[PDB]
This record gives C-alpha cells, structure tokens and sequence, in this order.
C-alpha cells in the first residue's frame, strides 16, 4: 500500500515510494502518475485524455 | 626445577588469565562491528530500483 | 626540479558544503571555490567554501566573474575570513568524475597563481549513501613525461588511495591525470558537539516522552506484532518438524541456505522489549 | 500558526565555524547569525544560514550593531545561487535572554518577517537539546500588563533530509544506529534517569530560589497551572492497575515461554552437533 509498481512511458519499470505530503486517495492503480529523476519521488498524478477530445 | 615449576607457572597463570577479559572484549565488540556492517549492508538495498528478468 | 608529498585536509565545513551543493547538484554544471590558508610546502588546509551561480555555458572560464569573485573575496576580508583560495570545485553527473578537455583547459588557467590548485569533483547522483567517498584531483606538468611520473615520497598513503579502483577511469584516463590521497581532521568542540547533536537527533527531547509510548504500546500494538510473530515461529516450526527426518536420514552436508536460528533469535530480541519496558512501567508507576 | 519546525545541523556547525573563525581576542561574545529558512510551508525548515558582524557595548546592554548592505548582498547573492530560500530570523549564541534581543530582533520584525529566536549554549556541555525556537508574537496578559514581544518556546527536531546524515555517519563512526535489541535499549533505561534528574534537578533549584528571593513579576501564574498538573497523579493506589499489572505480567509470560521455548529449539543443532562431530572426529582421527 506503500510501494507500488511504476511503469515508464520509455519501456523499463521502477518501483517507488510514497510521499508524505499525498494520500492513498489517488495512489489507486489505473491513474497515471508523475516521477521525479531524484528519489523517485511522486509529485502529482497525469490525468490521461486523447487526440479528439482536445 | 621440581619447586620452580610452581612460581615459573603462575607466570602462565596470569598470562592466560588476562586473556578472559581480553576475549570478553573482542566477543562484545566485534558482534557490535558485526551489526554495524550488517545494517551499513543491509540499508545498501534500497526500494526505488529497476525490475528486469 | 622538486617535488614532495602532500595531502589534502577536509573539515566538515567543506564536507557539509558539497554535500549541500550536492543536494543543488542539478545535472546542470556548477561552479565553486575553495579556500584556506599555505602554511608549507606538502600540506594544504581548507576552511572556507562556497557555491557560485549557475550558468548557461557551465563551467568555463568565462562563467567566473572576477569582479563577482573578488567582490565575494573582499566581503570576506572584511569579515573574519582572512583565507585567499586554494581551489575550485564542482559537480560531474553521470558520465563520472573526469575532467574533461575545458574543465582541464580552465584548470590550467587556474593554476598560474597557485602551484597546488586543488581541484574536488563531487558526484552523490549515483552513489549510494551507504559511502560519501569523495577523491581530490590533481594536474600534472606536461613537461614530465621524460621523467617519473609522480616522484611522490611516502608510498604507504597509496594503499589508501587505491580504495577508486574502477577499472575505467582511474587507469582507464590515468595519463597526465592523477589523484591526491585525502584525510580528515575533527576537534573535540566538533565531536562532542556533533556526536551529542546527533545521538540527541536520535533522541527526544526531555527524553522521557517516547518511551511510555510504546510501553504502553506494548498492550496495544505489539501484541499484534507478538501474534504475528508467533505465526512466523510456527510457520517455520512446521517445517522443523520435518527437519528431523533429514537430519536422521542424511547427516552429511548442508542444502538449505537458511539457518532458522538467527532469525529466530532475532525474533528473541523484539520480544525482549517487553521485558526491558516491564521495569520502566515498575518505575514510572513506582515514581 | 507554526506548530514544530525542523533545524538541520549544518547551521550548528555554522555555530562552530563561529567558534572556529574568532581568532583567539577574548571576546567570544553573543555573535548573531541570519538565520534563513523556508517559511512557506506551515513547518519550518532551516537549510543554510550566515553571519553578520555583531558587537556589543561591556556596561550598557541596549547597545547592537547590525548591518543591512551586508544583509542585503548576503542575501541577494545567497537568493541569486538559490532562490528556494529565503530569510526568516536570526539566532544568537548566548545562554542567557538579554533585554536588548526585543531591539535586535525588532529589526528582523519590521523589515523581515516574524523572525523565530534560538538559544543555544556556547559550551556543548548542556545534556538536552541545544535548539529552543522561540516565536516572536505578542500576546495579551491576564494580569494587565502592556502588551510585549514574548517568546514562546516551539517545539523543535533536528534531522537531515539526504545527505547530511551520511556526512555525519561518514565524519563519526562512532554512534550507532537505531539498533532495536539489548544495547540501544538498555542504555536508554540506564542513563535516562540522570536524563531527566539533570534537567529537574537543574531546574528546581533555581525554581525554589526564585520562589522565595523572586521579584519582578515571573509569571507567577503559570505556577498554579504547574503544581496543578503536579498534583494530577496524587499517588494513586493501584488498585485498579492491578489487572493491567496482571496483563503485562501476562505477557511476561509469554515472553517467558516464547525465550524458553525458542531457545530450546536453538539447542537442537548444538547439542546434536557436539556429540555427531566430536565421536566421530575422535573415531576418524586415527
Ligand atoms: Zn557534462
């Protein structure tokens, strides 16, 4: 519930942590999310949408 | 000879007498460098990491 | 013609400084200058260090401001800081500590003044925090290379100094590029300060707050964690019951990796708090 | 408004670089640093700090030099390398609260923001934490007094965020890890009693010579809040702690059972490998 699976849009997978400022509300699987290249700490999500639908 | 060997052996009686607390030393410290090595490796492992196959 | 044996002496003061400007140590190239004092010929001390702003050309000779260097320097003369400097510093991302063709273009410039020119290259985005180790880089005279190398005296500090013995860079670039050995130096107002600011780190702070808490968190929240390490004993007794028939069969050489006794021990030892705790309540309800 | 803030122990190091860079003259006076923080967020988080020349006058207190181009540079330099952090206070490195400090922290309060106030001692021999932050507001006071700048006392802790903690481990190799077990437990349980007997012992002694021999208002006040919760345990008779004593005593139990048990378990492998090696090394020996 801490630590989860991250898939990266390049190809290779990481894991990383949860920060203490976020909740469990958006850490649900299904939601694209945002990294950093330090820590791999999460930021925010990236709510997804498509080309049309701009 | 037959009565020096008395006195001629309390030499080795302290000498082999001094190592208990010398033991006790080297038995308390180096478990204590022990589990510092022992967590200086384990927290090597860290969580954020790459998954191949 | 004379060469000796120096080395570099690191305080906390610029340990603490790269280890910040490590933390603003963005892949970006980065500038710094050190400081301190020559007091003779084969020792070199460093006391003052700090960071320089960042720039869209990087580390070059035309980032260094001198009336921005000298502004700073003078600053510090004005200040308790009567130090000239020693040396530049900064940070090598990724492709490791080496220098390359500017960075040693701009070490060459740097070192007319100073014969020493101690150059640092800190680098903690791929190194673990289980090790800081940190190397000082040096330049050599072009004009050597008839010569030795590195006439360098007291060749027992070079076991020390072959701890960097990636098989790439040290020898993979060691021509006309060398290292220093590097020590440390530590005061008892910095040790005792020091250490009694981090064992009070890891301590609270009238010290008698947190330990209530879990032995009263023993009845609580441990028993869980009894429970639960309960089911872990029995979870490998009911493969120690199966152990005897192995061992009453075979008795010649060991195929399992795990030794069921360490562990358990270990689950000893967190059972052991309530015991140690047991008398803490004796004395908190006592007086 | 704030409720704890975090004091990273480079700035305290800064404090010894303050010791370090006197030059032996004999003043060692009450030096003030600009201490620089981050007071967006709620907490606070003290990264880096500086220094200004700070001298004062032997007889009369009311007497503070400060320097605002030096300020202003420091600080304009310090925001231009890193603008992630700002000023927020100072910090002096006297034991004692001189009456000047509302003047000198006035400064801070007008052309800065509310500035937070640290004592520490200029002598690491104080056993409890050398880090007090102290808020610079002012309240009302029941008693009718005017209204003055008052410090507060916030709670404060000292951590590294990445790299100062394998810094210090690096520089020490000495103190040791959490390390949950005998050691770092019974240490605790054995030098915790002159924890707390030197700080109420340090502390009722003055506390009980200012009872008698106290003028100039105190707050005396807050001593009735004090004994109060003082006299909150007026030792109670533990007759209805007998069940809970009987609980952790049951537990105990089981702490007895799972260490005679397990170790009994231990004893397998030696008191099976002392027999099966020994006979036969002795038998195969010759
Ligand atoms: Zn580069």
């Amino acid at each position: 519930e801490e630590k989860f699976i991250v898939k990266a849009t390049n190809g290779p997978r990481y894991v990383v942590g949860c920060r203490r400022q976020l909740d469990k509300s958006k850490l649900k699987p299904g939601t694209r999310v945002a990294l950093d290249m330090t820590t791999l700490t999460i930021m925010r999500y990236l709510p997804r949408e498509v080309d049309p639908l701009v | 000879d037959l009565y020096s060997r008395y006195k001629k052996l309390q030499q080795e009686l302290e000498f082999l007498e001094v190592q208990e607390e010398y033991i006790k030393d080297e038995q308390k410290n180096l478990k204590k460098e022990f589990l510092h090595a022992q967590e200086e490796v384990k927290r090597i492992q860290s969580i954020p990491l790459v998954i191949g196959q | 013609a004379v060469d000796t044996a120096e080395q570099v002496y690191i305080s906390s003061l610029a340990l603490l400084k790269m280890l910040k400007h490590g933390r603003a140590g963005v892949p970006m190239e980065v500038m710094g200058l050190m400081l301190g004092e020559f007091v003779d010929d084969y020792t070199v001390r460093v006391i003052d260090v700090f960071a320089m702003p960042q720039s869209g050309t990087g580390v070059s000779v035309e980032a260094v401001d001198p009336v921005f260097q000298a502004k700073m320097l003078d600053m510090l003369k004005q200040t308790g800081r009567p130090e000239m400097v020693v040396g530049w510093y900064h940070s090598h991302p990724g492709f490791g500590c080496w220098l390359s063709g500017v960075d040693i273009n701009t070490q060459q410039s740097f070192e007319a003044l100073s014969e020493r020119a101690v150059a640092v290259v800190v680098d903690p985005i791929q190194s673990v925090k289980g090790k800081v180790v940190i190397d000082a880089f040096r330049l050599i005279n072009a004009n050597m290379m008839v010569l030795g190398h590195e006439p360098r005296q007291t060749t027992s500090n070079l076991g020390h100094l072959n701890k960097p013995s990636i098989q790439a860079l040290i020898h993979g670039l060691n021509r006309h590029y060398y290292s220093i050995t590097i020590n440390y130096r530590k005061n008892e107002l910095e040790q005792k300060m020091l250490l009694n600011l981090h064992k009070k780190s890891w301590m609270e702070g009238l010290t008698l707050q947190d330990y209530s808490e879990h032995c009263k968190h023993n009845e609580s929240v441990v028993k869980e964690m009894l429970e639960l390490a309960k089911n872990y004993n029995k979870a490998v007794e009911e493969e120690d019951k199966m152990t005897p028939e192995q061992l009453a069969i075979k008795n010649v050489g060991k195929q399992d990796p795990k030794r069921h006794l360490e562990e358990h021990v270990d689950v000893l030892m967190t059972s052991n708090i309530v015991q140690c705790l047991a008398a803490m309540l004796d004395t908190v309800v006592f007086k | 408004a704030v409720q704890k803030v975090v004091v990273h122990p480079l700035v305290l190091l800064s404090v010894v670089d303050h010791f370090n860079r006197i030059g032996k003259v004999g003043n060692q006076k009450r030096v003030v640093g600009v201490l620089l923080g981050s007071w967006q967020k709620k907490v606070l988080d003290v990264s880096n700090s500086f220094a200004v020349p700070f001298d004062e006058d032997d007889k009369d207190d009311s007497v503070w030099f400060l320097d605002h181009d030096y300020l202003e540079n420091m600080y304009g330099m310090f925001k231009k390398v890193n603008a992630r952090e700002r000023i927020v206070g100072w910090y002096h490195t006297g034991p004692k609260l001189h009456k000047n400090d509302i003047a000198i922290n006035e400064l801070m309060k007008r052309y800065c923001p509310n500035s937070v106030l640290v004592i520490i001692d200029v002598k690491p021999k104080d056993l409890g934490l050398p880090t007090e932050a102290y808020i610079s507001v002012e309240e009302v006071h029941d008693d009718g007094t005017p209204t003055s700048k008052t410090f507060e006392h916030v709670t404060s802790e000292i951590g590294a965020e990445e790299a100062e903690e394998v810094g210090v481990e690096h520089l020490l190799r000495d103190i040791k890890d959490t390390t949950v077990g005998t050691l770092s437990q019974r240490i605790t349980n054995q030098v915790h009693g002159l924890k707390g007997l030197n700080s109420k012992l340090l502390d009722i002694r003055s506390y009980l010579e200012k009872v008698a021999t106290g003028k100039l208002p105190i707050n005396h006040q807050i001593i009735y809040q004090l004994q109060d919760v003082f006299n909150l345990l007026p030792d109670v008779s533990l007759q209805e702690f007998v069940k809970a004593f009987y609980l952790k005593t049951n537990d105990q139990m089981v702490v007895v059972y799972l260490a005679s048990l397990i170790r009994s378990v231990v004893a397998l492998h030696n008191l099976i490998n002392n027999k099966i090696a020994n006979r036969d090394a002795e038998k195969k020996e010759g």
